[PDB]
RNA sequence: AAACUUUCAACAACGGAUCUCUUGGUUCUCGCAUCGAUGAAGAACGCAGCGAAAUGCGAUACGUAAUGUGAAUUGCAGAAUUCCGUGAAUCAUCGAAUCUUUGAACGCACAUUGCGCCCCUUGGUAUUCCAGGGGGCAUGCCUGUUUGAGCGUCAUUU
RNA sequence: UUGACCUCAAAUCAGGUAGGAGUACCCGCUGAACUUAAGCAUAUCAAUAAGCGGAGGAAAAGAAACCAACCGGGAUUGCCUU
RNA sequence: UUGGCGAGAGACCGAUAGCGAACAAGUACAGUGAUGGAAAGAUGAAAAGAACUUUGAAAAGAGAGUGAAAAAGUACGUGAA
RNA sequence: GCGGUUCUGACGUGCAAAUCGAUCGUCGAAUUUGGGUAUAGGGGCGAAAGACUAAUCGAACCAUCUAGUAGCUGGUUCCUG
RNA sequence: AUCUUGGUGGUAGUAGCAAAUAUUCAAAUGAGAACUUUGAAGACUGAAGUGGGGAAAGGUUCCACGUCAACAGCAGUUGGACGUGGGUUAGUCGAUCCUAAGAGAUGGGGAAGCUCCGUUUCAAAGGCCUGAUUUUAUGCAGGCCACCAUCGAAAGGGAAUCCGGUUAAGAUUCCGGAACCUGGAUAUGGAUUCUUCACGGUAACGUAACUGAAUGUGGAGACGUCGGCGCGAGCCCUGGGAG
RNA sequence: CACCUUUGCUGGCUCCGGUGCGCUUGUGACGGCCCGUGAAAAUCCACAGGAAGGAAUAGUUUUCAUGCCAGGUCGUACUGA
């Protein structure tokens, strides 16, 4: 009984979609997400788990504000505007 | 070799007391000065079966002395308390079945 | 799933939005390499997962 | 064609906000047309009139804004220096500068010389 | 029936209809489309006729 | 004898080796020092005349402003060809802005697009109710301001 | 009674500041076992991996409570040696 | 100084190699979850991507044509076993 | 309804990684069961079978240390002299 | 190397495609019909259904139009397929509010630290009422009480809606009619008062109303299970009559 | 009666009973059972109390009637084998 006919017990999530990660790996009743740690403040990574760090980090996404920074520092962090 | 049950126990999980239908802890009144000096009278007005106890309760209803308002208290029943009775608490409570000295 | 919430519902409209095959004039663009649709999902065949 | 924001520079503030109802206008009754119409590629020149319009404006009351705080101690976070937070915690030029009395006479004292062999 | 913002409620739109087509609200209902757009039903009261309005603003 | 089986060749299949290619990888060297409460990294949802992605962006949404270049963009449609110009472009540059919902994430919550309170303002007979618009309300800590508490305590005066 | 002082509070008080990310290298804490010893326990692997805290363009160290035993050297770091 | 940004290189690898990833790759897909995680490059100088005819319900065939070549037809260089 | 005795029946590259048929146990409570909730790996939970803990249990699953060690098994690519 | 990845054979047109009683005739459509549609017939589920709805779960599968390369282990003109669109309307149904087992900040105390404990504590832990003042919706006037955040049920608790009609596809949500609850505002009638805050009835209690702060006390919310008996409703059965 | 009419149009009836260890379900008053006596909170009301305010030519009262305004947000298709 333990195989075909047990699996059609399963229709209860464990697991919901997190706010922070997105994933669908918030543990309802430990209200907790297994992959990211929200509602933790620091954002959970292991160096035991490289690929998954490589998975999560800066680059991985849009990048919004640090795609510009570069050519910000290149100018000097210039403040006014261009004369004609 | 694995935990034993007797050890299991002290983690308190499935192992922990049922209280839902408890009526409240059983207790004397706080000892105050009118137990201390003189008696205050109080009145049986329920006799109630508690959930997982034996012996049934008493819920006695007393004047506060500092507070126009009422408190029940939940005494454990001795044996030929009666509801209606009137039970006497304090140092200079009478010797009857009941009273609290 | 009648009484749902509504960020599952938003998610299913996204799912709905996708679920159509490549715009045929994609095929005519200059060095255009995209043949199909790759991420094409269907109900009988492969699970949301949420 | 589009507005031009040179052309709106010269305007003033309620002449600005007059026109940015029109656009708004404009862009609804297209909007209601494109239903009927295959393709209507114009709706994108009033999009961006609507883009540039708010933006001449937003220009106007920013630079008023920084003439209300012309020198004054605290201004809006939002006309500080951005820089990056770690430059705007540093210390000043100024602060930076400072050396005490004891040392400020010791640099006068004994300076670097310049000097070359023989 | 119009689309019409996510955020918008009930009464913003009452009050967007009466200002953008001069007309007179009845009642307004709405639902959020399987698209994940807002449709309102815009009940006009019996001073007004929809398909006039309707003509006005454009589109038969 | 044929069929059949087997072997070899030619042509045709099957399959994708080989050869040639290479806007990718890898390693070494050189130079530089720049994320975030002024809201980062990351997430969600959106945005194009016609896109599902990738890429870009945020209701100002494959962009707005500014500067440079000097006529494209292109799959089609459309627009434009005073284009000898404050001016084309999915161009380059980028100092001004915009920047939904979030997230350290900060009114309280969150398997909820859940529930408050404060200031200004508009509408509905409105200080008190309901609605719209704008702006606010986290914690620890420092300096200071103000208002206080304690027979901890001094003087003075009952 | 009036005014101090000391100590301790409150405020959407005035102005600030911390948190999270990255984490190659850097400063600490904590901390294994596989493995080697032809077995194995001290030992080794290793004052390493994993875990935690904290920085910068570098960090740390640094102008001797130093090395020496010489005819004495003279902050720290790094290389070649030892 | 196996990260970030900007450069220059190599007796290095040449699509089963080289990073997992030359490509809409940390993608598609699996897993309740932590995590796990591919395959997949090459028509031609140019689409000139086969008008037209004919058989067929059609897919397609046969012609005709384009091209230096369809013994290059998108099931596209070569085209082994 | 819950269970699963016997046929040692069907099936045994299945309808199925435990099913099918008949036969059978129990059927108003130490009953059956939905949802919520608690207990987590030398840990849990166990009317106790080392059972059960997501087809995994005399110590789950995932990643890393890790290319762990092997006196043992298998393989180890051209010619002639 | 039971080597790695990829490809390909013989086996072989073979095993097989046999549970759940069952199909048949004609017409239409169409290149093509055992399998589509209509009609006719024959059967089945047999209300503890193969019927009508929902919860979890799925996520557009719903409906229409077009439509057959692939998929539906035969077929296919059909489809839960393919392409393109349409479609989900609420003061009253849910969520939202409440608390349950439980989960969990803060004050504090542990811990090198990630964090752990604990949930009212060895804390200076708040926020209502009323009049005004007519300076204004904050200080002022008074008073009043002080428990201890928050999350935790789409089956528990809980303010309030019904009928008829309507679509390709929605309906306790739309339309028509007819109601109701909560919050707000508010003035007309009625009632009450010169015995100021109603009268009647021996009484149980009656009535259209009929002042009432702080504070306190009660009630409802609010409860097992089985057994027979009574009563209601819907259904079943049945008489007469009109179709 | 109209007539491949928007799809009509007009008229009639839509009534009166019986029965029960019936079925299903609601409910009442009871009875049996326990070393088992079978949630909580929001919320709403009443009472005790007598604060306070209130008349005469005019005062009180919206727990009586009637009347005016508003009710946001998210879910809502379909399957349920
Ligand atoms: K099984
Ligand atoms: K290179
Ligand atoms: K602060
Ligand atoms: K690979
Ligand atoms: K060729
Ligand atoms: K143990
Ligand atoms: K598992
Ligand atoms: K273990
Ligand atoms: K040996
Ligand atoms: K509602
Ligand atoms: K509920
Ligand atoms: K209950
Ligand atoms: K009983
Ligand atoms: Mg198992
Ligand atoms: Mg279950
Ligand atoms: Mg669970
Ligand atoms: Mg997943
Ligand atoms: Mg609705
Ligand atoms: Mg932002
Ligand atoms: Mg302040
Ligand atoms: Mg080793
Ligand atoms: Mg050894
Ligand atoms: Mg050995
Ligand atoms: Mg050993
Ligand atoms: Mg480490
Ligand atoms: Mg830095
Ligand atoms: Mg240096
Ligand atoms: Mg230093
Ligand atoms: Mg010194
Ligand atoms: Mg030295
Ligand atoms: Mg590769
Ligand atoms: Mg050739
Ligand atoms: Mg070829
Ligand atoms: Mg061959
Ligand atoms: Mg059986
Ligand atoms: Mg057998
Ligand atoms: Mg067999
Ligand atoms: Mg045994
Ligand atoms: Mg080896
Ligand atoms: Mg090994
Ligand atoms: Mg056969
Ligand atoms: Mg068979
Ligand atoms: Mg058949
Ligand atoms: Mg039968
Ligand atoms: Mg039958
Ligand atoms: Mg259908
Ligand atoms: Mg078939
Ligand atoms: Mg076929
Ligand atoms: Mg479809
Ligand atoms: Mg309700
Ligand atoms: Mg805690
Ligand atoms: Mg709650
Ligand atoms: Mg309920
Ligand atoms: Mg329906
Ligand atoms: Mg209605
Ligand atoms: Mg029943
Ligand atoms: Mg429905
Ligand atoms: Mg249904
Ligand atoms: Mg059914
Ligand atoms: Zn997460």
């Amino acid at each position: 009984g333990k195989g075909t006919p047990s699996f059609g017990k399963r229709h209860n999530k464990s697991h919901t979609l997190c706010n922070r990660c997105g994933r669908r790996s918030f543990h309802v009743q430990k209200k907790t997400c297994s992959s990211c740690g929200y509602p933790a403040a620091k954002t959970r990574s292991y160096n035991w788990g490289a690929k998954a760090k490589r998975r999560h980090t800066t680059g991985t996404g849009r990048m919004r504000y640090l795609k510009h920074v570069s050519r910000r520092f290149k100018n000097g962090f210039q403040t006014g505007s261009a004369s004609k | 070799g694995r935990v034993i049950r007797n050890q299991r126990k002290g983690a308190g999980s499935i192992f922990t007391s049922h209280t839902r239908l408890r009526q409240g802890a059983a207790k004397l009144r706080t000892l105050d000065y009118a137990e201390r000096h003189g008696y205050i009278r109080g009145i049986v007005k329920q006799i109630v079966h508690d959930s997982g106890r034996g012996a049934p309760l008493a819920k006695v209803v007393f004047r506060d002395p500092y507070k126009y308002r009422l408190r029940e208290e939940i005494f454990i029943a001795n044996e030929g308390v009666h509801t209606g009775q009137f039970i006497y608490a304090g140092k200079k409570a009478s010797l009857n079945v009941g009273n609290v000295l | 799933a009648a009484q749902k919430s509504f960020r599952i519902k938003q998610k299913m409209a996204k799912a709905k939005k996708q679920n159509r095959p490549l715009p045929q004039w994609i095929r005519l663009r200059t060095n255009n390499t995209i043949r199909y649709n790759a991420k094409r999902r269907n109900w009988r065949r492969t699970k949301m997962n949420i | 064609a589009g507005v031009k924001a040179y052309e709106l520079r010269t305007k003033s503030k309620e002449q600005l906000a007059s026109q940015l109802v029109d656009l708004k206008k404009e862009l609804a009754e297209l909007k209601v047309q494109k239903l009927s119409r295959p393709s209507l590629p114009k709706i994108k020149t009033v999009r961006k009139s609507i883009a540039c319009v708010l933006t001449v404006i937003n220009e106007q009351q920013r630079e008023a804004v920084r003439q209300l705080y012309k020198g004054k101690k605290y201004q809006p976070k939002d006309l500080r220096a951005k820089k990056t937070r770690a430059l705007r915690r540093a210390l000043t030029k100024f602060e930076a500068s400072q050396v005490t009395e004891k040392q400020r006479k010791k640099q006068i004292a004994f300076p670097q010389r310049k000097y070359a062999i023989k | 029936v119009f689309q019409v913002s996510m955020k918008a409620n009930k009464y913003q739109i009452k009050k967007a209809v009466k200002e953008l087509y001069e007309v007179d609200v009845l009642k307004v209902n709405t639902l959020v489309r399987p698209n994940g757009t807002k449709k309102a039903y815009v009940r006009l009261t019996a001073d007004y006729d929809a398909l006039d309005i309707a003509n006005r603003i454009g589109y038969i």
